[PDB]
């Protein structure tokens, strides 16, 4: 049982490892929204220009 | 996708691939027991030859 | 084809090839009983001369 | 668990596993007694021929 329960833990950490692996890119994209929101909130853009930001 | 491919591939090998450090110990455990019974086997072949007197 | 070549050989070996270790177990046993019979054979002949006097 | 694995594996070997040093000498002692006693049983059978005079 001790040998088996360790392998259950061995793949137990594997499940958490893959779950965080997907959340890595999820964090990246919301940052890409963050930088674009800084550009969009300016006072020099037109509706044609700001909608191209909305496209992405 | 590459990051997710890495994580599942790492998760995959931990189930399929064997550990050389762990398995070589158990492999030698049986190889020793193989020689002990084989060596002691000739004792039994000579065990009952002594009552021939 | 290679996978079946090994598997076919394993099943064929288990019925044709002998167990050299176990085959010695019964060979030595029957070899000693030959000595016992030959020893008792001589003493059964010496049983005869008990009445020649 | 690996530390706990170390204890339980060693614990069983102190109870179930053999002691090769202890038994090899003990194996010879029982064989020695039988070989010595083997001649004694042969001594008793040949003893009764003394009264043949």
């Amino acid at each position: 049982g001790l040998r088996r329960a360790e392998q259950n833990t061995e793949d137990g950490m594997s499940l958490i490892q893959t779950a965080e692996g997907y959340l890595q890119e999820t964090h990246e994209i919301v940052q890409r929204v963050r930088v674009l929101a800084v550009q969009a909130a300016n006072g020099i853009y037109s509706e044609e220009d700001r909608q191209q930001i909305q496209v992405e | 996708l590459m990051n997710a491919y890495e994580n599942t591939q790492a998760s995959e090998s931990r189930i399929r691939d064997t550990d050389m450090a762990e398995q070589m110990t158990s492999f030698t455990r049986y190889q020793i027991l193989t020689q002990a019974a084989t060596s002691m086997l000739a004792q039994a072949n000579m065990k009952s030859q002594s009552v021939m007197r």
